[PDB]
């Protein structure tokens, strides 16, 4: 899934 | 609570309930409590018909009345008068009249609200502003839409559809462009789309993550996050030259930049201290300072346009909610009480916050006044809605 890799931000796997 | 005010149905079925839009706008601000329509002492259609004593008996010192009339060419004239029922009874404090086509009727209402609001509070109105957001629909081919609507959820339109994930839109200060994250190339890229014609400028597609854009208030720069180095760090592009500087350099993850009013400092989220917290850094002299010390976690901030406060997602003892922090005191007030509260964005006058929650199982955005007094769900979309971003003044 699209993700910033942060483990915590709003762009961390936002769409499951 | 909020200031009681009378908002009367406008004199005309009428094509739109203008008085109802005005009441809803004023209530959404937190600053007003328009009298329940069923409890109005009268329905004057004009300033002359207002009986001040009957409104002052109920603790109301101002009343909005108006008129909607049809023009022979099918347009409408919308007029409002704001009548004093306090110290200068029967006096007209403000008024206006203007001609609109049927599709600009909500806009006619929002104008009235903006002017009544500013007259009575001295704060510029934000009822004609817009929000941007991303909807994941149940359509197969282009499930992701970047959309725009009025701040209250009406008059939605599509800015871009994509077969792949979109994230994190951000408005230019002039309101003409949206920056955003797209995965349409098969990996992340940052782009700026001009709303009027749909033209797309490619901003960045470095290895790994390109995300979380924000335009400086002065219009000269775009801040964002890259993970090409191994972890997320902040960068800024001079929009005129296309030149990019690195702002944070460290092994930690640093993302979600938001601008201070001076167009030289960012707040941002960092995991440098363990759990996420908000930091401030100069885009030139680089050395981040931690600014959130309440709770156990704080993240995803939006600084107000006057620099006096920010909103963010704050955790204290298990509960994550939208909170507001005074930037010159450290004082924190919790605003929202819904579940899975995320991604807040402030109206341009600092009086309302739009954010995402579990209301409608993802399908609803929510509003909260920054005084904490008023809360509502926006009209449901046909999908999961995320990443709202409140426009500048338009
Ligand atoms: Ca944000």
């Amino acid at each position: 899934g699209c993700s910033d890799g942060s483990g915590w931000s709003s762009e961390n796997n936002p769409w499951g | 609570s909020g200031r009681p005010i009378g908002v009367v149905p406008f004199q005309w079925a009428a094509p739109e309930d203008i008085g109802g839009i005005v009441a809803a706008d004023l209530r959404n601000s937190g600053k007003f409590n328009p009298l329940d329509r069923a409890r109005l002492p009268q329905q004057p259609g004009s300033a002359q018909e207002v009986q001040p004593a009957a409104w002052s008996a109920l603790g109301i010192d101002a009343v909005v009345v108006g008129q909607v009339t049809p023009n022979p060419d099918g347009s409408y004239n919308v007029a409002y008068q704001l009548v004093d029922t306090g110290g200068a009874p029967g006096t007209v404090l403000a008024q206006n009249s203007y001609k609109v086509n049927k599709q600009w009727l909500r806009y006619a209402g929002h104008t009235a609200s903006d002017e009544v609001f500013e007259k009575l509070t001295g704060i510029k109105g934000a009822f004609r502003t817009r929000i941007a957001y991303v909807v994941q629909t149940n359509g197969g081919q282009f499930p992701y839409e970047l959309r725009v609507s009025d701040y209250d959820g009406y008059n939605q339109f599509v800015v871009h559809r994509s077969p792949q994930c979109l994230m994190s839109p951000a408005w230019s200060p002039d309101g003409s462009k949206l920056a955003y994250v797209t995965f349409e190339s098969g990996r992340s890229a940052l782009v700026i789309q001009t709303l009027a014609n749909g033209a797309v400028r490619q901003v960045a597609s470095f290895p790994r993550h390109n995300g979380a854009p924000a335009f400086s208030p002065d219009g000269s720069k775009l801040a964002f996050a890259l993970s090409k180095t191994g972890s997320l760090n902040l960068y800024v592009m001079d929009l005129a030259s296309g030149q990019i500087r690195q702002v944070t350099d460290g092994r930690s993850n640093n993302t979600e930049p938001t601008w201070f009013p001076d167009s030289q400092n960012l707040a941002f989220t960092s995991d440098q201290a363990g759990r996420p917290q908000v930091y401030k850094v100069n885009i030139n002299g680089g050395a981040p300072q931690r600014i959130t010390w309440e709770g156990s976690q704080n993240q995803d901030a939006d600084v107000s346009s006057d620099g006096k406060f920010m909103v963010m997602v704050s955790s204290n003892g298990g509960q994550q909610h939208i909170a507001k922090q005074d930037l010159a005191t450290g004082g924190v007030q919790v605003l929202s009480s819904t579940f899975l509260d995320e991604t807040p964005s402030l109206a341009p006058n600092g009086t309302m916050v739009i954010y995402s929650s579990s209301q409608g199982m993802g399908s609803v955005l929510n509003l909260v006044s920054t005084d904490g007094r008023f809360k509502a769900r926006l009209p449901a979309t046909d999908g999961q809605v995320k990443f709202p971003a409140w426009s500048p003044y338009l």
